[PDB]
């Protein structure tokens, strides 16, 4: 599993890989791994996909509740820190969960949340999990005045990087654009074809031969 | 069922009052009087004993003033056996916030505990209210010396001098008459005594039938000492400010 | 791992004639690492002494359950508590915990105010009374403390000589254990006077 | 959780055109200690329907008394309860598929397997198994324990499917299951050579036959057998 | 436990508990609210039948529920001590799980909530209080007037007044402040909220407290001297 | 008088005033008609509107596929009382794999009336039920009173000028338990009995609410232009 | 110590056409070396053009398809006898699923029907109520040997058109439901040859606007 | 005394009959169902002209489809509403869609009568429940604290009920359009309004399949108001 | 491995804490602030298991504000150790205890002293001229027990503290991504911008 969130001049950028496994055996190479929490809200799945598709399917139900009694969005400090301390009161119990909970407000500017199993709530600029580990990839190319074209291809990119090494991430890249307004989905583009792409047009991957 | 025999001790008057809060007060302006004086040196508590008998054993006998930790007193009017269940829960309390916080409770937060009980039993449970009205005489070193008094409504305020029980409103005209801010403990006692002696059923004021505490920083230097009188030490105080 | 050796420390109470003696090391420690040369192991309420080795959290509970309490008491009975009436608050109070104990070696130490009696007693963390007439020994030198009180007490000692006796009990049974030292306090108790002395020692 | 202490071994079943049999030994096993040989193991529910219970034996007498307390909770306010609202196999079965899966989900089971035999209302065959784990299935035959490896084989040789349960007749189908009872004494060594037999006929009704015996025992050729290899005598 | 219903209906559709609550609010000392432009104050009659009081230590009219929040009140002082507990403790939990202070409204909601709530739960009967809830929502210069009642009605106020001889301090504010131009400083808004009291008061002496809360968490009561200066002012101007 | 005060308390003539004051909340309902052959058991009820904008209350509500009841009385009890009917006919399916007869589901609406008409602190439920089934012994019709009381009839009807259309039936007896396998005639039997309880109103397309189950035929409700065949 | 789960094998097959849906299961239920039974059905019409399979632990299988089937009865009585919608169903049986997070439904299950627009619908569950909408799924003991043939097959991964050396994918063409089931057939068919718990009988549950039907087909028994 | 729960000799509650009283008392609330949509206007009633009217929410939102007005003890309301958007919000949560406007209503309604010696006393207050669904479109309900709920073409409550409900009798027509109705609310709630009808005074909303529920802007209100003004003026 | 380090000189109490936050062999951040005013005048730093370090630190920054609201008064430092210490002791006994290790630095407005109390997850407390959670102790506390002197300056504390950390940066196998300091004094609390 990789997932990728990172803030721009632009919003955020949310990339996913859509590879499951069970042992060596491949599940599924068409998982979505980004839940559209609400319009606004996006969440990204790592460890347990249920506990992930279940809490954060929750989390909207709430967000959506605070917003009908306060008549107004929820902040995605708030919205996050619904998760997080509801995972806390299940800790030591055996949930699976790393997530960036993504969002664009007014009062905030873009926000990236990062909400673990462990109770672990962390605000940050960039945020990457790759198969059962998670850091502030390459991080070489990465400047806050980026486009909105460039850092939707940085984060579809370091996808592609991740899923040629790692056994566990492939399938396909998923998009994410957010903005204020909302979030907007940048399509789902097959690893293999974008590979073969990458490669001829960037001249990358020169080890490997097609 | 049960309904029939409810009393609903928690209800409002078409007036707006607590019908047994009001009635308690009642049972309480029938009590002994108590007065509480504070001082610049020190705060007084005086109160009267009710309609005592000769083979009454004095020395051992405590229904008015009692103490709740080494800093705070307070002295009782109305029912005695309401005020002991009250008294331990404040001494509790006390005890239950030096563990906690390593530091005396502040006089108001355990005024402010006690008056909070009271009031819960006004608003929920259906059980009668305290009959008892506490005058609480403390020292902490936020305020100083502070006199507090709580009612079975549990309202509690500050004073500089108060009475509760019987005869309150001759007692507190007597007290604003003669009270200054500048007074000190010795001044106090002899006002609480005069006063008492003016407002008394009984015949004349003797040791027999009063309870007296002081507490004072007349602890060697940086300390403060409660004295709960002996009957021979309250039988001198009256010679010496010559009511007997 | 072991809850009564993580923190380290020592107490021994000796009684005298007319008087009696509690001691204890200055150590708390990380297991290894010694973290402060001014953890007192020794308490009052009132006239009487309490010393309490073991999980140092625990020594700072009981203190504050046991001040709790003989404020309660004092309130109620109008009356310091004594000795002997102490010790069985302690023995209660500990085996209330059974099964979830208090990882802690008290020791009580006092004269009682009305007979003049010198009192010393021990406890094991679920409250069985030790009341010896000669000496306790708590904490993680009490094989040490046990070895030099057996040689070095007789019965009836003057309190400036049960002083000694006790103090070099305490320093060569600390010198003898790595948890145990980084300073000491003794106190000799008599019926109305209470002298408190702190000992040079080895500082390793 | 616990272990079973006394068990009862195989409960072997079939259908045929017009009903459905059920045996199993009397043995109660106190782990190799045959200490009990005169237990009953197939419980008749009625006049349509019979219980056959392997495993802890304990926990089969607790069944036997909820079975028992069934058949007098049905009969309260129930004019029909020797008629139209009779217990059916199918409810009693589906009531002690209920407990045993409830069980199972508390970790707490009855440790039994169970196959309830008998003939619905319509006259239809019932036969369906369930055990400590609330596990359920229906077949032609049915055997629990060392009857599902030895019985079964046999028994499928005369109802291999459907369509050959009204081609066998009661005569074959007794056979068959007197022949399985006499395999399971030879090879298991917790087997008794007493046994029960109970057929449900939807015309006949219920037979229950006691204190059967396993016989025409091939032993004779045991004299010949002589060493393990190498000696002659 | 104690379940009996005590705040029931009546033939006329009224329910008396709740009504005889309003009745204990008509007994309680004056409460007035007054936002300007920049600023709210609340204005607070102490009853001069209590002299020989130590206001050092006295439970003060005006409770601080945040740093940028305060609740005044008429009726049961006791009562008002159990609804500024509990939203203190809710302004404390806002904080810790939304990670912003409360809003004026969200607060004013909640103390108006359990009002209610003690209006058809068994074994209990209604506060009779009413509160004047006052402050500036985080990061808002805006001022925040809302009133409770113990029916659990809530509403926001340019001005209002609650307790004793509140119809006539009411009676004041409606003819004497404007909407198109509320008071525009400190001074006019604390001068207005004197003047509205000295209609009921009495003596302008230790009778009156004044507390004026600012944007950003400014709160600060005024001391005798200050109000005196007020008082003295405006019986001047009224000498012609 | 005296004794009407809660369900608690007998009067000195030995009756249970709250009880006969429930029952008199189901006098004030809307009529509602059941009748049954030997193959099929039908409802028919008088649906009440409040005024001209407002919808035509529904009476008749569904326990199972073998087995509903319409309500004369409150709604609410009624829904109340049908919950604990589903669940009851729920838990019969799952745990027996068996259809809750007719009688029984009668029983244990008696048994759950009864509880609330003998402690304190409780009310009587203020609502009738006609119960229709088909169950193992074929058609069954259940009247219940909220006293407990539940009755095994061929016929009956609740709610207000009820006596109207319960003397036709008691007429009628011979014929209509006779309409076997001919579900449209057992309707109109029933149509035509509920006749007998208006007074000014007649059966208009919205006002008509019928349910039927029988042999080869799930309990079905029919509202609206359904039953336009039967006015 | 006692073990709540079993593996009673079993294999099953949910395929989404454009206008269809199958789930197909073969009718064999075993523990260990033995077979219980040659045929014990494993996919269920739950109501509301829903079919339902729950491969896996048997006893966890049939408690599931049981809630699930009572889930739809209470939803016509709360709802005005509403039709439970294939995305409606798919999202309660996940609650159903996850409200035994710690206690899991040791099954994976598959639901099949009609979306809202007409079009064929699979839904795919982990045992802890992890859900997807999905074209092609295989679950049980022989899935690893079903869905590499399905992904070559269905959607012509590894296919191109001949001449263009890899430069042009074999185009995706919509399969009739005649041409879904000869893939299926032979799906078990293989699988039946290479696993030992796959065998007997296989039934197919077909979904279309007309109704649910039923196929079957025998399986060798060894 | 006597019991919460008490039948009257007539059959009907006595708690529940007195708190119908109380709704009488309440502020006028207003109904109007149309295939374009459903209308719901409320009369404010500012209790003094320094209480700042755009604080006073009769009309609240229970979710996109679905918008609720109150008449009586307006307090009492706020747990329905807290219950309303929580059944909402949770049946989404377990069946991916919107919760029918019937069954939302039902769950309201099945708290009513959850009182006795639960809560002490019934509700003092009745809702309008306006919305819309894909299976019965556009529905108006009328929620009482008996526990009973009818739907409505149109319905008033509040003190103004029978002089308003007569009203509607005579305008409602199955043609309506959603400009229409909004007219007909307004020109109602200002006959049985005691002060004189405007944009800080009474308060509009409506529920359209295409934008949800919506409160209406007083600068939008008031546009319609003199457009009732006018088309009154010219016959 | 987590540093926390509090030192108390003449008229101030310095903390300083480990900017990383590493879950197994991944950095999740470089600049986290492991530190919460409870008052005006009081800084709590904390060490310990991901997710009770917070919910521990905001638990108790949440109860000191709520009686600074209620007594319109500050806790003195002493008083707040205290309760931190008894809410740990608690814990331990607790079916899942905190494991969080705590630094308390406060000035006492009454006293005009700065106090430093050292709490582990146990609820074991001392008051302490210099403190240290973890490993780091033992690498700093040496250093500390030369160069400490109870009248030092803030300027000499801030020195004496900038050696302990590029020891600690040299002779530790870990990378913490340096400390941020933070001030308490008379004046209030203050984040150093320059270490």
């Amino acid at each position: 599993t990789t997932t990728l969130a990172f803030r721009f001049q632009g919003g955020i950028i949310v990339a996913v890989d859509s590879r499951a496994t069970a042992g060596n055996w491949v599940a599924s190479q068409t998982v979505k791994k980004v839940i559209e929490i609400n319009p606004f809200l996006l969440g990204t799945m790592a460890g347990g996909a249920a506990d992930c598709q279940f809490w954060e399917t929750w989390l909207g139900s709430q967000c959506r509740l605070h917003e009908l009694r306060e008549k107004e969005r929820i902040s995605v400090a708030a919205a996050s820190k619904i998760l997080s301390n509801l995972v806390y009161q299940y800790k030591g119990a055996g949930l699976s969960m790393g997530t960036m909970i993504c969002g664009y407000t007014r009062k905030e500017g873009p926000t990236i949340y990062y909400v673990d199993s462990d109770g672990t709530r962390l605000k940050g600029d960039i945020f990457c999990v790759v198969s059962g580990q998670t850091f502030a990839v390459l991080d070489s190319n990465y400047k806050w005045d980026l486009s909105v074209e460039d850092a939707l291809y940085l984060g579809k990119r370091s996808i592609l990087a991740a899923a040629h090494r790692d056994a566990y991430s492939g399938g396909s890249v998923n998009l994410y654009h957010v903005t204020e307004d909302g979030w907007i989905y940048h399509g789902n583009h097959d690893v293999g074809e974008l590979f073969w792409k990458v490669k001829e047009e960037e001249g990358s991957f020169n080890n490997v031969i097609g | 069922g049960s309904r029939r025999y409810d009393s609903r001790t928690t209800i409002f008057s078409p007036e707006g009052r607590l019908y047994q809060v009001e009635y308690a007060l009642e049972s309480i302006s029938h009590a002994g009087t108590a007065i509480g004086i504070m001082a610049s040196d020190g705060i007084v508590l005086a109160a009267e004993r009710k309609v005592t008998s000769t083979l009454l054993e004095q020395d051992t006998s405590t229904e008015k003033l009692y103490k709740l930790n080494d800093k705070i007193a307070v002295a009782v009017a109305g029912l005695t056996a309401d005020a002991e269940i009250l008294i331990n829960t404040a001494r509790i309390h006390a005890q239950n916030y030096l563990k906690t916080y390593n530091e005396d409770i502040p006089v108001e937060i355990l005024v402010r505990r006690l008056s909070d009980i009271k009031q819960g039993y006004t608003q929920h449970g259906g059980l009668r209210p305290f009959g008892v009205s506490f005058i609480y005489a403390g020292y902490d070193d936020r305020y100083g010396y502070q006199l507090y008094t709580s009612n079975p409504s549990g309202n509690y305020t500050g004073w500089k001098a108060i009475s509760v029980g019987a005869n309150t409103s001759a007692a507190q005209t007597l007290l604003q008459m003669d009270y200054k801010d500048d007074m000190k403990v010795d001044d106090a006692i002899e006002l609480a005594l005069k006063t008492l002696s003016k407002t008394t059923d009984s015949s004349a004021l003797t040791y027999d039938r009063l309870e007296f505490a002081t507490i004072r920083k007349g602890a060697n230097d940086g300390e403060v000492y409660q004295k709960i009188f002996k009957p021979q030490e309250i039988k001198d105080i009256l010679v010496k400010t010559g009511i007997t | 791992s072991d809850p009564s050796s993580i923190n380290g420390g020592i107490v021994v109470a000796m009684t005298g004639k007319d008087c009696v003696a509690i001691a204890c090391d200055l150590r708390l420690g990380s297991q290894s690492l010694g973290v402060s040369n001014k953890f007192e192991k020794i308490f009052h309420y009132g006239h009487v002494f309490l010393g309490i080795t073991g999980l140092a959290t625990d020594v700072t509970t009981l203190n504050e359950m046991f001040r709790y309490k003989t404020n309660l008491y004092k309130l109620k009975e109008e009356r310091a508590i004594e000795p002997e009436t102490f010790t069985q608050l302690v023995s209660s109070s500990l085996y209330e915990r059974r099964f979830g104990p208090y990882f802690v070696g008290p020791v009580v130490a006092g004269i009682n105010s009305k007979s003049g009696k010198p009192f010393i007693a021990g406890f094991d963390l679920i409250g069985c009374i030790d009341e010896a007439k000669d000496f306790i020994v708590s904490g993680t030198a009490s094989d040490q403390l046990f070895g030099m009180c057996e040689s070095l007490y007789e019965p009836n000692l003057e309190p400036e000589d049960l002083f000694e006796t006790i103090s070099q009990a305490l320093l060569n049974a600390a010198d003898r254990d790595a948890l145990s030292g980084w300073g000491a306090v003794v106190y000799i108790i008599k019926k109305d006077e209470v002298v408190k002395r702190y000992l040079k020692m080895r500082q390793d | 959780t616990q272990q079973p202490i006394v068990t009862g071994t195989s409960v072997i079943s079939m259908k045929y055109d017009n009903g459905v049999i059920i045996a199993a030994d009397n043995l109660g096993s106190y782990g190799s200690l045959l200490r009990f040989n005169g237990v009953e193991r197939l419980i008749p529910v009625g006049d349509n329907t019979v219980v056959g219970i392997s495993g802890d034996i304990s926990d089969m007498q607790h069944i036997e008394r909820l079975l028992k307390d069934l058949v007098t909770e049905n009969a309260y306010d129930n004019p029909l309860a020797d008629a139209e609202e009779a217990l059916e196999p199918s409810y009693i079965f589906e009531y002690l598929a209920t407990v045993m899966y409830q069980r199972r989900s508390k970790m707490n089971p009855l440790w039994n397997a169970i196959i309830v035999a008998g003939v619905q209302s319509n006259g239809d065959q019932f036969l369906r198994y369930v055990n400590l784990l609330g596990v359920t299935y229906s077949s032609p035959t049915l055997a629990t324990g060392f009857g599902a490896h030895m019985a079964n084989p046999l028994l499928r040789k005369v109802v291999d499917r459907e369509s050959d349960i009204p081609k066998t007749t009661v005569q074959v189908a007794e056979e068959a299951i007197v022949n399985a009872m006499r395999v399971l004494y030879y090879r298991d060594a917790r087997s008794s050579r007493n046994f029960s037999l109970a057929i449900i006929d939807k015309n006949t009704g219920l037979t229950f036959k006691k204190n059967l015996q396993v016989e025409n025992m091939k032993w004779d050729f045991a004299k010949d057998i002589k060493g393990y290899g190498t000696q002659k005598i | 436990g104690y379940d009996r219903a005590l705040s029931i209906f009546s033939p006329d559709g009224h329910i008396f508990q709740v009504e005889y609550a309003l009745e204990a609010v008509k007994r309680g000392t004056c409460a007035v609210g007054v936002k300007g432009k920049n600023c709210v104050v609340l204005g607070c009659e102490r009853r001069s039948t209590l002299k020989l009081q130590d206001t050092r230590i006295t439970p003060s009219k005006v409770s601080k529920i945040d740093s940028h929040v305060v609740l005044s009140f008429s009726g049961l002082n006791a009562d008002s001590r159990i609804l500024i507990e509990k939203a203190r403790v809710e302004a404390q939990s806002h904080r810790l799980t939304l990670e912003d202070p409360v809003t004026v409204e969200y607060l004013t909601r909640y103390v108006a909530g359990v009002q209610q709530r003690y209006t058809q739960s068994g074994g209990v009967r209604p506060f009779g209080v009413s509160t004047l809830i006052a402050g500036f929502d985080p990061r808002d210069d805006e001022p925040k007037l809302y009133q409770t009642e113990p029916s659990g009605i809530y509403s926001s106020w340019s001005a209002q007044t609650i307790g004793r001889n509140s119809k006539t301090v009411r009676e004041f504010l409606e003819k004497n402040y404007d909407r198109k131009e509320p008071p525009a400083t400190v001074e006019e808004c604390v001068k207005l909220t004197v003047r509205s009291l000295l209609e009921v008061v009495q003596t302008g002496a230790k009778n009156i407290e004044i507390t004026v809360v600012k944007p950003d968490s400014d709160i600060v009561a005024l001391s005798s001297e200050e109000i005196n200066q007020y008082v003295t002012q405006i019986e001047q101007e009224k000498q012609e | 008088n005296n004794y009407d005060g809660d369900t608690v308390t007998f009067s000195p003539t030995g009756r249970l005033f709250q009880v006969e004051y429930a029952l008199e909340a189901i006098k004030q309902g809307s009529v509602t008609v059941g009748l049954r052959s030997n193959t099929h058991a039908v409802l028919v009820a008088l649906k009440r509107n409040a005024d001209e904008l407002s919808s035509y209350q529904k009476k008749i509500i569904k326990c199972d596929e073998h087995m509903g009841l319409s309500l004369a009385g409150l709604a609410p009890d009624a829904r109340v009382l049908s919950n604990y009917l589903r669940q009851q006919c729920n838990y019969s399916s799952l745990v027996f794999n068996r259809k809750l007869a007719v009688e029984r589901a009668g029983h244990l609406l008696c048994d759950k009336a009864q509880k609330n008409t003998q402690s304190y602190g409780g009310r009587p439920y203020g609502v009738g039920l006609l119960i229709i089934g088909y169950d193992k012994s074929g058609a069954h019709l259940l009247e219940f009173q909220p006293s407990g009381n539940v009755t095994e009839l061929y016929g009956t009807a609740i709610g207000a000028r009820s006596q109207g259309a319960k003397t036709y039936l008691e007429r009628t007896l011979d014929t209509f338990i006779k309409i076997d396998g001919n579900p449209d005639e057992l309707i109109k039997a029933g149509v035509e009995a509920i006749s007998q309880s208006l007074r000014d109103e007649s059966l208009t397309v919205d006002n008509l609410s019928i349910a039927i189950v029988g042999k080869d035929t799930p309990f079905t409700i029919y509202d609206g232009e359904a039953v336009a065949k039967y006015i | 110590q006692f073990n709540p789960y079993g593996d009673n094998g079993g294999t099953i097959l949910g395929i989404a056409g454009e206008d269809f849906a199958v789930l197909a299961g073969d009718t064999r239920n075993i523990t260990d070396y033995s077979i219980n039974s040659r045929y014990e059905p494993k996919v269920f019409d739950c109501g509301d053009n829903i079919v339902m399979s729950a491969n896996g632990f048997a006893a966890d299988g049939d408690a599931l398809v049981k809630r699930f089937k009572n889930s739809v009865k209470w939803y016509h009585f709360d709802h005005n006898d509403k039709k439970l919608s294939i995305n409606s169903a798919a999202r309660n049986i996940q609650h159903l699923l996850y409200g035994k997070r710690f206690f899991p439904y040791y099954v994976h299950t598959i639901i099949a029907g009609l979306d809202e627009d007409g079009k064929g619908a699979v839904y795919s569950f982990d045992p802890v109520g992890s859900y997807e909408r999905e074209q092609c799924r295989a679950g049980g003991a022989a899935a690893s040997l079903i869905m590499p043939f399905l992904d070559n097959q269905v959607n012509f991964k590894n296919q191109y058109e001949p001449g263009t050396n890899g430069k042009v994918k074999k185009p995706l063409k919509y399969l009739s439901v005649e041409e879904v089931i000869k893939l299926v057939r032979d799906s078990f068919t293989s699988a039946t040859e290479r696993h030992i718990q796959v065998g007997d009988g296989l039934e197919i549950l077909i979904v279309t606007k007309d109704g649910v039907r039923k196929e079957f087909y025998e399986l060798k028994r060894d | 005394d006597r019991g919460v729960s008490t039948f009257s000799p007539e059959g009907r509650l006595f708690q529940v009959e007195y708190s119908l009283e109380a709704i009488k008392l309440g502020s006028t609330a207003i109904g109007i169902a149309t295939k374009e949509g459903v209308v719901l206007g409320v009369e404010k009633r500012a209790t003094s002209p320094l209480l700042e009217s755009d604080s006073i929410e009769k009309i609240v939102e229970i979710d996109r489809h679905i918008g609720c007005a109150m008449s009586g003890l307006t307090a009492d309301a706020r747990s329905m509403i807290e219950h309303a958007r929580t059944a909402a919000v949770t049946h989404n949560l377990y069946y991916d869609e919107d919760i029918n406007v019937e069954s939302l209503t039902q769950s309201v309604c099945d708290l009513a009568l959850r009182f006795g010696e639960l809560m002490s006393r019934p509700f003092g207050v009745a809702l309008l429940i306006a919305g819309h669904d894909a299976d019965d479109g556009y529905q108006l309900f009328h929620a009482e604290p008996s526990g009973t709920f009818y739907r409505y073409n149109a319905k008033a409550i509040g003190s103004g009920s029978e002089g308003a409900q007569a009203e509607l009798l005579n305008e409602w027509h199955s043609s309506l359009t959603l400009k229409e109705a909004e007219l007909l609310v307004l020109k109602i709630l200002k006959q049985v309004m005691e002060e004189k009808l405007d944009e800080n005074n009474a308060q509009l909303s409506c529920i359209t399949k295409q934008d949800g529920f919506k409160i209406y802007d007083n600068e939008k209100t008031a546009e319609l108001i003199k457009e009732l003004k006018e088309k009154e003026a010219a016959e | 491995m987590d540093i926390i380090l509090g030192i108390r000189v003449q008229d101030s109490v310095i903390l300083a804490s480990s900017k990383a936050v590493t879950r197994g062999i991944s950095v999740l951040k470089d600049s986290d602030d492991k530190t919460r005013q409870l008052s005006p005048h009081t800084l709590m730093s904390f060490a310990g298991e991901a997710g009770d370090t917070v919910q521990f630190a905001e638990y108790i920054q949440a109860n000191i504000q709520l009686y600074s609201i209620r007594e319109d008064y500050e806790l003195s430092p002493q008083a707040v150790s205290s309760f931190v210490r008894q809410e740990l002791a608690k814990s331990i006994r607790s079916r899942r205890p905190y494991q969080v290790n705590v630094l308390i630095g406060g000035y006492d407005k009454k006293k005009n002293k700065p106090e430093l109390y050292q709490i582990d997850y146990l609820g074991t407390k001392v008051e302490l001229p210099y403190g240290a959670h973890g490993y780091s102790g033992f690498y700093t506390f040496s250093l500390l027990d030369h160069h400490y002197r109870p009248d030092m300056t803030t300027e000499e504390g801030l020195d004496l503290l900038k050696l302990c950390v590029q020891e600690l940066e040299k002779r530790m196998p870990m990378d913490f991504k340096g400390v941020i300091v933070k001030i308490v004094d008379k004046d209030g609390i203050r984040q150093v911008d320059d270490f």
